[PDB]
Formats: structure tokens, C-alpha cells, sequence
């Protein structure tokens, strides 16, 4: 689920 | 065959005994029930609806319904007649003033077909009062020996002290839990 | 406020009947049915219908009508928001408000309604509290319930109910501490026949999924907050700090959560990622005509335009169509005269189009206008407004949670004249 | 409604899940079966004295929802 999100 | 589930219950006592408790206002009915249920005296107000409690005694899971003695709900007792086994009638041992009413209503219930096969146990509560009627006097006022084709017995008691409340159950443990 | 509630399927059937103040006759629904019959479409059915003794407030949603019955004066939006919220709750517990979901979970939804509405007044309204008052119908839980005799109804008022942070639960922990942010923008645009921009604005909204242990105090800030205006705020947000610091400080609620919404000022020209070339020929009383549409990229910011769909409502003169798509899929409904073209995505090597002839009703005259175009599309990894988040900070907790955010722009109310 | 005298007997049940179901039933038909509904009164009265305020509140609500003129003094 963590895939696809921009690290912030 | 595989009847263990019943044998299991039999190992500890499957016996239940559906008992309906009725009577008139201020007879001490609720008091009795809860002393048998809890043992302590719980502060309360007049019963308006009904209560129900289950008490195990001598391996018998006695279940008693406390249906109020209030005339406003009195006739509703009929809904609790079906499927009962024992019938508790609580008597205020010194209430001479309403004893005819108590007897009458008792007889009305005794005339009920759903209660036709029920066992009647009468509790002469408030035994500790100085002006309380004794068992004989009460018996006479109720005319219990005029009863016919009916298993009945009167037991004097005092819910305040629990005097003989267990005894009442003891009689029931041989009459409701009878040979069958 | 509310006396009763009827759930009515678009079919005209009643599926869920509720009464709070008194029993309302089902015959009251005949006034709705009459109105439904008078309207040419469920969307055009009046939300407020007066009857001899009752006022009918209703919401059309997902093929269902939420028809409430009120006998006294109650502010319409109070009621509408409430009912709408109920439907949202059903989506939370059963994935979506559908008649199937209702008939399969009658007891549960019946119970939910009893907790949410008390004698016509709002009682259980906050999601996270409700989630604890009544456990969601997880099949695993139902197994446990059949095994242990456990209830779905709690016996302890959730502590958060009496806290200063009523929007969330207390004592909730995660081993996988994480928080997801989703910046979604929608382009609202009116394009004329010439391809000129008539009107455009950007509608944005930021959602989040919070799986952070305890009571973390989040602080969200932007690199360019000056582009935000007319921003709505969920009550959990410390508005004062938004005003004095321009910082979204708050302790968020658990799980699915909408944080804010905003508008991008018209002072900045809204980039339009898609252009349309078009031509539809209708010879008056002809047995046929011509259809030609081309979809292409415009201000796509170097990103891929995908999930593209074109929907057109044709006039009664149109009987059928002889069209050949370059990709995706051409279909046409001669019953309702609806033209639907699944475009897909745009590859610059060849732009997508749909072209051929139109089968018209001979003897029937040509339409005075061509039907407007309704076009859907999505661009991932792109906030068309250029909105960029500066920082996401957390206070009060010690762990270092996964922090992630996405930026995506989708078609909003995007319609083209022709 | 014909099940009313049979349902009301379980108003005193200890199974909270059942309790909620019972309350629903009573709300739906107590206005009609006003005499039978009287049987549930003591249960509520006792519930109102319970240390669990969630329960007290629930009892309060249900009690108030019973549309029987007889119990007005009580309410
Ligand atoms: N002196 C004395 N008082 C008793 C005795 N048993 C009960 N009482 C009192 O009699 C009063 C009425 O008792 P309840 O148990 O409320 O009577 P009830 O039969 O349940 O009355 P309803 O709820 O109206 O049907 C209370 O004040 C009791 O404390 C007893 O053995 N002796
Ligand atoms: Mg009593």
C-alpha cells in the first residue's frame, strides 16, 4: 500500500 | 446413542423449574426473590412491570418471574401462566384487611387451565410481625384444605431473615422435582 | 425533527421502513411517486415536496431515494446533510449504500439508524464513535460472535465521546505507524464550440488515511499556500493557527478521513490538458449524417492522460451510428441515444479518434445544436494547480511513521460545446 | 404486534444484544399495546439506577420513547 506515494 | 450433552447437564443437574410469583402489593414478593437471588436486601420501590431471576439450588436452576401485584397490571398475569411449573403465592401474614381479595385472586388463578397442572406453594411472609397470622389462621382464611385435585402446601416465612425461604425451595425440590 | 424514513428504490418499491415519532402511512410515498412520474428524470425530482400533512425531504443517490417525513418546519439543509451523512455511513459499513446491502444487513442497518437518529434529532453522528458503538460486520467477527456469544454492540461509551477530541477514538495503537495523504484536484471547465475557454476553476480536496498510534499532533504546511483560497476545514483543524501561522495543526481521527477542500483562484489561467476537434453533420430530414471527434493533449504538463471517457447525449433524430474507434471502445445506445466512447489513454505517436457516419431518422429534421461533450480523464503524479506541500510534522508521539502523499488531477465538471 | 406479549418477556434479558433488539420492538408497538407495555417499566426503572451511564442513557431514551399516557408521572 506504501507503493506509489511520494515520500514526505 | 450420543445423548452425552444431556448426560453432561445431568452430571451437574439439568433441572430448571419455571416458577411464577404472584400476590398483592406490599406482600414482600420482590424482597423474597432477591434475598434468594442475592441474599442481601436491596433498596427498592414498588414493582410496576415484572422482574425475573434465576437461582440455582440443590442442582435446580429455579427461574422465578416477579410479576407485580399492582391491580393496574394484575390481569396481565395471564400471559405468564403458560408453561409454568410452580406457582408462588406470597401472603402478607398480617394483612387481614385484604385477605379475602388474596384468596379470591388466588382462586381465580387456581381456576386457570394453564395453571391447572401447577403446584401451589404459599408463603406466609413477615412471620416476624407481632400481629402476624399463624399458618393455621392463614390456611383457614384461604380455605386451603377445601382445595381438591391440586398439589398445594403452605409455608410460613420471613424474608427479612430468610426464615425458611430455602425450605420453600426444599418442598419444591420434591414436588416440582418429583418422580417425573 | 424527522418523523420517519422510507428507503425507496428507483423501481418505485419501498425496502426500509423506519419510524421515530409515530407511524407514518406508506401512502405518503404516493406523493413522491406522483412527482417521480411527473419528472422526466430522477435527477429532476424536487427534493422538497409538500403534501397535505407532511413535508417530504429527499435525496436521490445511487439508485436510491432517501425520503424523510417531517411534519414541522426544519431547515432543509439540516435535513439534507443529515440524510446524506447516513448514506455515507452505510458506505462506511457496507462499502456503499445499495438496496442489496440493505436487504442483506437489515438488522444491522436498522440498528445503525436507531443509534444515529434519536426521536428525529441527531445522536450518533461521528464515524469513529459509531464504529465503536456498533462494530462493523466483519465476517471474522461474526464467527467469533457465534463461538463466544460476543455482541456487536458495545457496553462502554467510547472515551473519545467525552473528550475534547470527539472526532476520534482513544487508546488506539498500530505497529505499522503510517499516514497517507491524497491531493485530488478536479478541473471544472466550459469550453465553447471554437475551443475557447469559457469558464474554468480548480476544485481541490485533500484526504488522508491515518494509522498512527496514540494521539499525534499533525502539522501540515504548503510551499505555496498563497494559491489556496476559500478553503474548507474539518472541525478538527485549529483554524486559528491556520490564520496566524498558515499551518494546519490538528490531531486527526483514525482511518479514512477528509481534511480540507479548496479552490484555486480564477486569477490564474486554468490549464486545460485536453482539446477536442469535432464535426457532426446533420442534413435536415436525411437518413444519415457524419460524426468526427478527435481527442488530444494540450496542457498535459508532460504527463500521461489516462482513463479517458467521452459521453454524448444525442437527439431523437439519431437512430444508430457507424463509427470506428482508433482505440478503446465505441458503443451506442439507440434506446436513450447515448454515445459512449472509451478512449483510454493518449499516446503522442497517434492521437485517438472516433469517426464514421450517423444513422439518422429519415424525414426527421436536423437538430439546432450538437450535444455537448462530457469528458472524463485522469493524470497521476500531477496537481494541476501546482500546489505543493512543504512539511508534515508530528508532535506528542515518539515513533517515526511512514509518511506518504500523492498528487493527482481528474476531470471535474468538464464539458465542451459543439 | 401479535408477538408483543411474547417478546416483552425478554426485556429483562442479560444479553445486551437482545436488549437492543427488544427496545426496537417496543418502540414500534408499545403505543398500540399500551397495557402489555406496562410490563417493561420496572426493567427501565432499575436500569436507570445502574452505574453504567451508557446503560442509564439507553434506558432513559427507551423509557421516554414509550408512548403510554399512564407512565407520564414516571417519565
Ligand atoms: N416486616 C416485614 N416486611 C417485609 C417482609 N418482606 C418484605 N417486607 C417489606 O414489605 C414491603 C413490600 O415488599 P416488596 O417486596 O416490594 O413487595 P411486592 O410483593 O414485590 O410488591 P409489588 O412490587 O407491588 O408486587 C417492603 O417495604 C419490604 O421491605 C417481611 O418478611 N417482614
Ligand atoms: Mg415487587
Amino acid at each position: 500500500s506504501h507503493a506509489g506515494y511520494q515520500t514526505i | 446413542g450420543n445423548i452425552f450433552a444431556n448426560l453432561f447437564k445431568g452430571l451437574f443437574g439439568k433441572k430448571e423449574m419455571r416458577i411464577l410469583m404472584v400476590g398483592l402489593d406490599a406482600a414482600g414478593k420482590t424482597t423474597i426473590l432477591y434475598k434468594l437471588k442475592l441474599g442481601e436486601i436491596v433498596t427498592t420501590i414498588p414493582t410496576i412491570g415484572f422482574n425475573v431471576e434465576t437461582v440455582e439450588y440443590k442442582n435446580i436452576s429455579f427461574t422465578v418471574w416477579d410479576v407485580g401485584g399492582l391491580d393496574k397490571i394484575r390481569p396481565l398475569w395471564r400471559h405468564y401462566f403458560q408453561n409454568t411449573q410452580g406457582l408462588i403465592f406470597v401472603v402478607d401474614s398480617n394483612d387481614r384487611e385484604r385477605v379475602n381479595e388474596a384468596r379470591e385472586e388466588l382462586m381465580r388463578m387456581l381456576a386457570e387451565d394453564e395453571l391447572r397442572d401447577a403446584v401451589l406453594l404459599v408463603f406466609a411472609n413477615k412471620q416476624d410481625l407481632p400481629n402476624a397470622m399463624n399458618a393455621a389462621e392463614i390456611t383457614d382464611k384461604l380455605g386451603l384444605h377445601s382445595l381438591r385435585h391440586r398439589n398445594w402446601y403452605i409455608q410460613a416465612t420471613c424474608a427479612t431473615s430468610g426464615d425458611g425461604l430455602y425450605e420453600g425451595l426444599d418442598w419444591l425440590s420434591n414436588q416440582l422435582r418429583n418422580q417425573k | 425533527m424527522i418523523h420517519s424514513l422510507f428507503l425507496i428504490n428507483c423501481s418505485g418499491d419501498i425496502f426500509l421502513e423506519k419510524h421515530w415519532k409515530s407511524v407514518v402511512s406508506q401512502s405518503v410515498c404516493d406523493y413522491f411517486f406522483e412527482a417521480q412520474e411527473k419528472a422526466a428524470d430522477v435527477e429532476n425530482v424536487p427534493p422538497v415536496i409538500s403534501t397535505p400533512h407532511h413535508y417530504l425531504i429527499s435525496i436521490y443517490r445511487d439508485k436510491l431515494f432517501f425520503v424523510s417525513v417531517i411534519q414541522t418546519e426544519v431547515p432543509p439543509l439540516f435535513v439534507i446533510e443529515f440524510l446524506h451523512r447516513v448514506a455515507d455511513t452505510f458506505q462506511d459499513y457496507f462499502g456503499e449504500c445499495s438496496e442489496a446491502a440493505i436487504k442483506d444487513n437489515v438488522v444491522i442497518v436498522y440498528e445503525l439508524l436507531e443509534e444515529m437518529l434519536d426521536n428525529g434529532f441527531p445522536l450518533a453522528t461521528e464515524s469513529n464513535i459509531l464504529k465503536e458503538l456498533i462494530k462493523p460486520p466483519t465476517i471474522l467477527r461474526s464467527v467469533v460472535n457465534s463461538i463466544t456469544g460476543s455482541s456487536n454492540v458495545g457496553d462502554t461509551l467510547p472515551t473519545g465521546q467525552l473528550s475534547n477530541i470527539p472526532w476520534r477514538r482513544a487508546g488506539v495503537k498500530y505497529t505499522n505507524n503510517e499516514a497517507y495523504f491524497d491531493v485530488v484536484e478536479e478541473i471544472d471547465a466550459i469550453i465553447d464550440k471554437s475551443g475557447s475557454t469559457v469558464f474554468a476553476e480548480i476544485q481541490g480536496v485533500i484526504d488522508a488515511c491515518i494509522k498512527l498510534s496514540g494521539m499525534p499532533d499533525l502539522s501540515l504546511s504548503f510551499m505555496n499556500p498563497r494559491l489556496l483560497d476559500d478553503v474548507s476545514f474539518h472541525p478538527c483543524i485549529r483554524f486559528k493557527r491556520w490564520e496566524s501561522e498558515r499551518v494546519l495543526s490538528f490531531i486527526p481521527p483514525d482511518g479514512n478521513f477528509r481534511l480540507i477542500s479548496y479552490r484555486v483562484s480564477s486569477q490564474n489561467l486554468v490549464a486545460i490538458p485536453v482539446y477536442v476537434k469535432h464535426s457532426i453533420s446533420f442534413k435536415e430530414n436525411s437518413s444519415c449524417g457524419r460524426f468526427d471527434i478527435t481527442i488530444g493533449p494540450k496542457q498535459n504538463m508532460g504527463k500521461t492522460i489516462e482513463g479517458i471517457t467521452v459521453t454524448v447525449h444525442m437527439p431523437k433524430v439519431v437512430l444508430n451510428m457507424n463509427l470506428t474507434p482508433t482505440q478503446g471502445s465505441y458503443t451506442f445506445d439507440p434506446v436513450t441515444k447515448v454515445l459512449t466512447w472509451d478512449v483510454g489513454k493518449i499516446t503522442p505517436q497517434k492521437l485517438p479518434s472516433l469517426k464514421g457516419l450517423v444513422n439518422l431518422q429519415s424525414g426527421a429534421p436536423k437538430p439546432e445544436e450538437n450535444p455537448s461533450l462530457n469528458i472524463q480523464f485522469k493524470i497521476q503524479q500531477l496537481a494541476i494547480s501546482g500546489l505543493k506541500v512543504n512539511r508534515l510534522d508530528m508532535y506528542g508521539e515518539k515513533y517515526k511513521p511512514f509518511k506518504g502523499v500523492k498528487y493527482v488531477t481528474k476531470a471535474g465538471k468538464f464539458q465542451v460545446r459543439t | 404486534s401479535e408477538l408483543f406479549p411474547a417478546v416483552v418477556k425478554n426485556v429483562a434479558s442479560k444479553n445486551i444484544e437482545i436488549k437492543k433488539l427488544v427496545y426496537v420492538y417496543l418502540v414500534r408497538y408499545a403505543e398500540e399495546q399500551q397495557d402489555l407495555a406496562l410490563l417493561s417499566i420496572s426493567t427501565f426503572q432499575r436500569a436507570l439506577k445502574d452505574p453504567n451511564q451508557l446503560i442509564r442513557a439507553s434506558a432513559l431514551r427507551v423509557l421516554s420513547s414509550i408512548r403510554v399516557p399512564i407512565i407520564v408521572p414516571i417519565m
